[PDB]
RNA sequence: CGCGACCUCAGAUCAGACGUGGCGACCCGCUGAAUUUAAGCAUAUUAGUCAGCGGAGGAAAAGAAACUAACCAGGAUUCCCUCAGUAACGGCGAGUGAACAGGGAAGAGCCCAGCGCCGAAUCCCCGCCCCGCGGGGCGCGGGACAUGUGGCGUACGGAAG
RNA sequence: AGGCUAAAUACCGGCACGAGACCGAUAGUCAACAAGUACCGUAAGGGAAAGUUGAAAAGAACUUUGAAGAGAGAGUUCAA
RNA sequence: GAGCCUUGAAGCCUAGGGCGCGGGCCCGGGUGGAGCCGCCGCAGGUGCAGAUCUUGGUGGUAGUAGCAAAUAUUCAAACGAGAACUUUGAAGGCCGAAGUGGAGAAGGGUUCCAUGUGAACAGCAGUUGAACAUGGGUCAGUCGGUCCUGAGAGAUGGGCG
RNA sequence: CGACUCUUAGCGGUGGAUCACUCGGCUCGUGCGUCGAUGAAGAACGCAGCUAGCUGCGAGAAUUAAUGUGAAUUGCAGGACACAUUGAUCAUCGACACUUCGAACGCACUUGCGGCCCCGGGUUCCUCCCGGGGCUACGCCUGUCUGAGCGUCGCUU
C-alpha cells in the first residue's frame, strides 16, 4: 500500500482526518515495536509512516490555505499571512500607479513639448 | 512512559484516558537526565496493568 | 579552444565539480559508448548506463568476449559491477571487480519508453 | 599590489621592433636557425592568393 | 557651548587640548533640535525647523515633520521624494537647511575645503595616492 | 641623514598613505564598460547622433587661451531668441540651452 | 549542586548525549577518515563550566 | 597564603550563560552581559576586536531565512507556483 | 445653574499604518587622542586620522551659482590628466599644502513659499454598485482635514491680465 | 537665509562568477582535515596541532606458539 | 633541443670512477614510482653556522636523583594463566564522638548501580577502580524554589545628553 | 683472548626533511543589489533504524508538496520494484510548515504569576475550577469614541 499526494488531494477533510488518525495509531504501535526488540522489519515502515503523516498534514494545510484564499481573494485588508511576502523594501515600494502618477504641470508639459526623433547629416 | 517535556500531569492523564480507554489514579513525573520526561501512571484498581501492558504490547 | 567565459578551465574547479557533482550530473558523467552495429542501428554515439545493460569490457584485466549483465552502479564510486566479472577474496567469497563505465562497451541496451524518447532526442539532435 | 608592473615603451621603438622582426623574418638562415623546417618550402616570405 | 566629557577636566595629552571649558561644537542648535525630534520620532521625516523663542538658556524651535505613509503624502507627487528610502533620517546625516548650513558647503572660493560632496570626500580625493599601470 | 650634492627632498609620505592606494588595475575594465555604455546608448536610446546636443563656438577666458576656441555648453538665450525658436522646443530639437551664457 | 534550574539540566542533558564514542559502522563507510571522537570530554580533565 | 590556599576559596560563579548570545557572560551581580550587553537594545560590537566580528557577524550560523532570501532573489520573488 | 461652539489637552488591548534590531567593504553627521617626527620639547607634524557614537542606499554625498574671472570672457554636480609639490601656511624649523583655467567620460533639468485670479474647482476616510485573468485601481451616496489657506495657473531664464 | 534630480565615481561586507610570470601542509587565510574546532582564562578575550595504502580492500582465508598484544608459515597485489 | 624516459623522471644513500682552483657538476651501483632537464633571454619571497634564532625531533646526564608528612601489618582459602596489593575467614593495630563516622549548602555533572575487557589510563601491579564498552537509576498539595520585602538594583513622568 | 670507546659501510628502529600530487588559500577583474515587526543576524534545545561531530532541518524535524531529469541511496537488514497507474535518487524550489530565547513584545524573567473573548468536556452558568484557540510591549501618524478647565464666547435660570 502507498500514499499518493494526488490520492490525498481529492478526498474530503473528514476522511483525511480519519486516515491521519489511523496513521498515528500505526505510528504509536510501531514506536512500541521500536522500543521492544524483535520487530526489525518495521523500522523502514515507521520511516515511511512518518513521511506519510507529513504528506497528509501537508495536503490538509494546502487545502485549508487555498480554501481561505478563495474567499479572502478580492477582499480589502486581507490577513498578514495572505499578504505578499517578498522583502521589506518591496513592501515599501509605492505602487505602479503611485510611481506612474505625475503632476498636472509636468503632464501638460509633456503634452505640449514632447521629445523628438531626428538625424543630422544633410 | 516517556513524555515530551512540554506536558504536565493533566495532559498525560487526559492522553492516557483518551488513547488507551483506561482510567488513571495518578501521574508522577520526573525529568530523565537524557532530556525526556519519565511518567509513572498509576491506574484505577478496576483495571489490570498486566492486561493493559499485554494489549499495548510491552 | 574555450571561448565562452562562463565555463572553467581551472583544474581545481573542474575536479571540485567532478568529485562533488550530484547524482543527476553523475549519471551524465558515467556514460558509456556503444558497439558499432548498435550505433549503426540507432544513430547515436553513447548512452548513460543503467541496471539492466549488457556489457563487453574492452580494457583492464578482463578484456573481450565476456558479455555480461551489470548488477550495481555505485555513482558515489563511479563504478559499475558486472555479474560475470568475479574475483575471490582470501576466504573464498567472490566479489565484483571495480570497472569504470568509460572503459565499457554496451552490446545490448534496455528497452523502455523513456529510453526510446531519449534515443529519439539523441537522433534528432545528431541529425 | 602597487609594484611597478606595466612598462611603457616608446611607439617609435615599438615600430622599430616590428620592422626589425619583419626584416629578420625574410632571411632564410635566421628562420632556419630558429628551427622552422624550410627544406622543401618555396621562396621566402610566401604570398598566397586572395582565394585563401 | 559643550563641555568635554573627560573626568575632572583632565585631558592626558599635549597642551593643545587642555581647553575642557571651550569646545564650541560645529553643529547648530537648530540641527540638534532636528536630531532630537527625528530620533524621538523616527517614523516621521524631518523637513525643516525654525526659531520661535529665547530667554537666556532654553532655545525654542518648531520642527515640521512629514509622514511617509499617509495617503495624501504618498499621492501629490511634489512630495513623493521624501517617501523614498534615501531620505530616511535627514536630521542625522545633515540634509536639512540647518544641516547644510552646519556642514558649510556651497559654490565659491570660500568653500574649497569641502570641494565636492563632503569634507571627507574632499580629503579622500586630495590625499588619494593615485597609481597607474603605466608610469 | 643628508648626503652629497643632491636636491633637497620633502616627500609627502609622513601620512599613512598605504591604506589609500588607488591603483588603476580596472583601467581596461572601465574602458570596456564605457565602450559598452556608449554602444548600448547608440543602440537602445535613439537614431540621434552620439554626443547628441550641439555645442557653441566659445572663447576661453584667459590671457592665455583666448586666442583658441572651445565647444561651450549652451546657446545663450538672447542668441536663441534671435534664431527664433522656443526654449524647450529647441531642447527637443537638439539645441543645447544654457540660460546663464551672456553675450 | 543537586538542585538547579531547567536550562542547566538541558545543557547537561545535551552533554550526556554528546558523551558517547564513535560507533563501529561510520568508520566502515566510504570516503571516511574519522577514527575516534576528538571532542570526547572527560569529567576530570576538562570542566565545561556551566 | 596568596596562591594555592586562595584558589580554594573560589566557589561562587559570577558569570552565567546569557540568553541572547549564550557565551557565559551574563554578570549576575550587575544584571548585564559581558559580551553582547543583554539589557542594552543593541549588540556590543567594536572595531578594536576584528576576531569578535569574525565570530559574531553573519555567515556563522544557520541564516535559515537569509539563505532562502538569496534563493528567492535568484529568480525575483515569484508568486505563481508551476505549470501542469 | 444647565446646554452648545472653538482652542489647549489626556485615555484606550479604538480602525488602519509606521520606527526600533543586524551587516556596515563604499558613503553621510559629530567628536577625536597619543606612540612617531621635529635627532631634545611645548607651536607644528602625526591628524581634522585611529578608536567611540548616530543613519540609509546599491551607490551615497553634491548638484542649477548670493560661481569663476577681470579679456576678443565663460556657465549644474561628480571622476581622471595637468595645474603642482605651485600660490600659500609653518619655533618661515621639521614639514604641510590648494584653486582658476585647459583637455577628456557624463550629460537633464526643474519645483515651492510671496504677488495676485479661479464662489475650495483640492485631498483623506466610510457603504453599495461598473470591472478581466495571477490582483487592486477610475466613476455614486455622506463622515472628516482645509479659509490661521488644498489644488490649477506661476519661478528671476521674467511672470500674469 | 526653501526643496528634488539619473550618468561618469567608490566598494577588503554579501550572492554567483573567470583568470593568475603567486604559494605549496613550518608556505599560503588562524583554518586544504568534525576550524574559530579541541583547549585555556570568572570575563573581556586568546587559539592550535592535524593531507597522502592500493588500480581495486583484493585489509592477510587457513595451520601453529602464547591468555592476548605479538610472531613463524601461507595468501592478495607489479610491489607487503 | 623531431630532448629524456614506467625497458624507470624527481628524491635519497654510496669503502665506485672523474672533472673544475672553487661555487658545484657528470657517470656507475641500491630503493623509489611520474614527472624532469640543457641553451638563449625575463622576473624573484633565490643559497645559512650562529641571532639567550622560531617550529619539530633526538643524545650525554641516565637506568641517575627520586617513588620517606600522618605508629602496621600477618596467615590460610577462593575466582583466576598470572597475587606484597582483588574478595572472604582469623589475628594484631589505627582513626576514638572537636573522627579516617552518619548526612547537608556552594561547586562537579553521571562520577551513583550492575555486567564484561584489562593495549590506553592509576606515576610498580591488578582478577581492582572515579579507566574503557553496554544497560539502568532521580516519582512530592503538606522538602525547597515559586509569594514577601531587607541592603540594593531598576523603567515610565521629568531632566540631561 | 674477550669487555669498553672511536671512524666508515650494509641492514634494522622513534623522526617525517626533500621530491611528486591537490575538492585549499591569496591577488585581480566583471555581473546583480538581496535582511527584519508578515518576526532579522545570532544563540539554546531537538530530529536518522543502527547517528558523537560537521553538514541539513524544526514535533510535517537527515526534510513535505510541485517541476525537471530518469532506476537509484548505500557500510549493513528492510522498504516501496511498480513504470500498457503516479516515478527511487538527485537538482530547482515558485506552494505549506518553520520549537524556545532573541529589536522580543503581558511583567521581570525562577518554563513563575496573571487579565479579557470564544469553544469542548468537569456540580450542563460567573463565583481566582481542566484542556484548546485568539488578544494583551514603547513611541508616533491619520480618523473615531469619552471627558478637563475660574482658557475664550453664545443662549437662558
Ligand atoms: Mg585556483
Ligand atoms: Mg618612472
Ligand atoms: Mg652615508
Ligand atoms: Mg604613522
Ligand atoms: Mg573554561
Ligand atoms: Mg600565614
Ligand atoms: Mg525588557
Ligand atoms: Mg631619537
Ligand atoms: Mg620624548
Ligand atoms: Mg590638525
Ligand atoms: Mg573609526
Ligand atoms: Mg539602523
Ligand atoms: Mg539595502
Ligand atoms: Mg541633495
Ligand atoms: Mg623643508
Ligand atoms: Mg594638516
Ligand atoms: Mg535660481
Ligand atoms: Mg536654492
Ligand atoms: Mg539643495
Ligand atoms: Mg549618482
Ligand atoms: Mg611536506
Ligand atoms: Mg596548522
Ligand atoms: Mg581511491
Ligand atoms: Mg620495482
Ligand atoms: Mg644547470
Ligand atoms: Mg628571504
Ligand atoms: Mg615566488
Ligand atoms: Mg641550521
Ligand atoms: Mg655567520
Ligand atoms: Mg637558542
Ligand atoms: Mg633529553
Ligand atoms: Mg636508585
Ligand atoms: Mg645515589
Ligand atoms: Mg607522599
Ligand atoms: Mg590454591
Ligand atoms: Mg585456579
Ligand atoms: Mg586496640
Ligand atoms: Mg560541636
Ligand atoms: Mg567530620
Ligand atoms: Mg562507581
Ligand atoms: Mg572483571
Ligand atoms: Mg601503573
Ligand atoms: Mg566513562
Ligand atoms: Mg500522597
Ligand atoms: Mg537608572
Ligand atoms: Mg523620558
Ligand atoms: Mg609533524
Ligand atoms: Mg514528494
Ligand atoms: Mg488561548
Ligand atoms: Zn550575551
Amino acid at each position: 500500500a502507498k500514499i499518493k499526494a494526488r490520492d490525498l488531494r481529492g478526498k474530503k477533510k473528514e476522511e483525511l482526518l480519519k486516515q491521519l488518525d489511523d496513521l498515528k495509531v500505526e505510528l504509536s504501535q510501531l514506536r512500541v515495536a521500536k522500543v521492544t526488540g524483535g520487530a526489525a522489519s518495521k523500522l523502514s515502515k515507521i520511516r515511511v509512516v512518518r513521511k506519510s503523516i507529513a504528506r497528509v498534514l501537508t495536503v490538509i494545510n494546502q487545502t485549508q490555505k487555498e480554501n481561505l484564499r478563495k474567499f479572502y481573494k478580492g477582499k480589502k485588508y486581507k490577513p498578514l499571512d495572505l499578504r505578499p511576502k517578498k522583502t521589506r523594501a518591496m513592501r515599501r515600494r509605492l505602487n505602479k500607479h503611485e510611481e506612474n502618477l505625475k503632476t498636472k504641470k509636468q503632464q501638460r508639459k509633456e503634452r505640449l513639448y514632447p521629445l523628438r526623433k531626428y538625424a543630422v547629416k544633410a | 512512559f516517556i513524555v515530551d517535556v512540554k506536558a504536565n500531569k493533566h495532559q498525560i492523564k487526559q492522553a492516557v484516558k483518551k488513547l488507551y480507554d483506561i482510567d488513571v489514579a495518578k501521574v508522577n513525573t520526573l525529568i530523565r537526565p537524557d532530556g525526556e520526561k519519565k511518567a509513572y501512571v498509576r491506574l484505577a484498581p478496576d483495571y489490570d496493568a498486566l492486561d493493559v501492558a499485554n494489549k499495548i504490547g510491552i | 579552444m574555450k571561448f565562452n567565459p562562463f565555463v572553467t578551465s581551472d583544474r581545481s574547479k573542474n575536479r571540485k565539480r567532478h568529485f562533488n557533482a550530484p547524482s543527476h550530473i553523475r549519471r551524465k558523467i558515467m556514460s558509456s559508448p556503444l558497439s558499432k552495429e548498435l550505433r549503426q542501428k540507432y544513430n547515436v554515439r553513447s548512452m548513460p548506463i543503467r541496471k539492466d545493460d549488457e556489457v563487453q569490457v574492452v580494457r583492464g584485466h578482463y578484456k573481450g568476449q565476456q558479455i555480461g549483465k551489470v548488477v550495481q552502479v555505485y555513482r558515489k564510486k563511479y563504478v559499475i559491477y558486472i555479474e560475470r566479472v568475479q574475483r575471490e577474496k582470501a576466504n573464498g567469497t567472490t566479489v565484483h571487480v571495480g570497472i569504470h563505465p568509460s572503459k565499457v562497451v554496451i552490446t545490448r541496451l534496455k528497452l523502455d519508453k523513456d529510453r526510446k524518447k531519449i534515443l529519439e532526442r539523441k537522433a534528432k539532435s545528431r541529425q | 599590489t602597487w609594484r611597478r608592473w606595466h612598462r611603457r615603451v616608446n611607439t617609435t621603438q615599438k615600430r622599430y621592433a616590428i620592422c626589425s622582426a619583419l626584416a629578420a623574418s625574410a632571411l632564410p638562415a635566421l628562420v632556419m636557425s630558429k628551427g622552422h623546417r624550410i627544406e622543401e618550402v618555396p621562396e621566402l616570405p610566401l604570398v598566397v592568393e586572395d582565394k585563401v | 557651548g559643550r563641555k568635554r566629557p573627560v573626568p575632572k577636566g583632565a585631558t592626558y595629552g599635549k597642551p593643545v587640548h587642555h581647553g575642557v571649558n571651550q569646545l564650541k561644537f560645529a553643529r547648530s542648535l537648530q540641527s540638534v533640535a532636528e536630531e532630537r525630534a527625528g530620533r524621538h520620532c523616527g517614523a516621521l521625516r524631518v523637513l525643516n525647523s525654525y526659531w520661535v523663542g529665547e530667554d537666556s538658556t532654553y532655545k525654542f524651535f518648531e520642527v515640521i515633520l512629514i509622514d511617509p505613509f499617509h495617503k495624501a503624502i504618498r499621492r501629490n507627487p511634489d512630495t513623493q521624494w521624501i517617501t523614498k528610502p534615501v531620505h530616511k533620517h535627514r536630521e542625522m546625516r545633515g540634509l536639512t537647511s540647518a544641516g547644510r548650513k552646519s556642514r558649510g558647503l556651497g559654490k565659491g572660493h570660500k568653500f574649497h575645503h569641502t570641494i565636492g560632496g563632503s569634507r571627507r570626500a574632499a580629503w579622500r580625493r586630495r590625499n588619494t595616492l593615485q597609481l597607474h599601470r603605466y608610469r | 641623514a643628508p648626503s652629497r650634492n643632491g636636491m633637497v627632498l620633502k616627500p609627502h609620505f609622513h601620512k599613512d598613505w598605504q591604506r589609500r592606494v588607488a591603483t588603476w588595475f580596472n583601467q581596461p575594465a572601465r574602458k570596456i564598460r564605457r565602450r559598452k555604455a556608449r554602444q548600448a546608448k547608440a543602440r537602445r536610446i535613439a537614431p540621434r547622433p552620439a554626443s547628441g546636443p550641439i555645442r557653441p563656438i566659445v572663447r576661453c577666458p584667459t590671457v592665455r587661451y583666448h586666442t583658441k576656441v572651445r565647444a561651450g555648453r549652451g546657446f545663450s538665450l538672447e542668441e536663441l531668441r534671435v534664431a527664433g525658436i522656443h526654449k524647450k522646443v529647441a531642447r527637443t530639437i537638439g539645441i543645447s540651452v544654457d540660460p546663464r551664457r551672456r553675450n | 549542586s543537586s538542585h538547579k534550574t531547567f536550562r542547566i539540566k538541558r545543557f547537561l542533558a545535551k552533554k550526556q548525549k554528546q558523551n558517547r564514542p564513535i560507533p563501529q559502522w561510520i568508520r566502515m563507510k566510504t570516503g571516511n577518515k574519522i577514527r575516534y571522537n576528538s571532542k570526547r570530554r572527560h569529567w576530570r580533565r576538562t570542566k565545561l563550566g556551566l | 597564603t596568596k596562591g594555592t590556599s586562595s584558589f580554594g576559596k573560589r566557589r561562587n560563579k559570577t558569570h552565567t550563560l546569557c540568553r541572547r548570545c549564550g557565551s557565559k557572560a551574563y554578570h549576575l551581580q550587575k544584571s548585564t552581559c559581558g559580551k553582547c550587553g543583554y539589557p542594552a537594545k543593541r549588540k556590543r560590537k567594536y572595531n578594536w576586536s576584528a576576531k569578535a566580528k569574525r565570530r559574531n557577524t553573519t555567515g556563522t550560523g544557520r541564516m535559515r531565512h537569509l539563505k532562502i532570501v538569496y534563493r528567492r532573489f535568484r529568480h525575483g520573488f515569484r508568486e505563481g507556483t508551476t505549470p501542469k
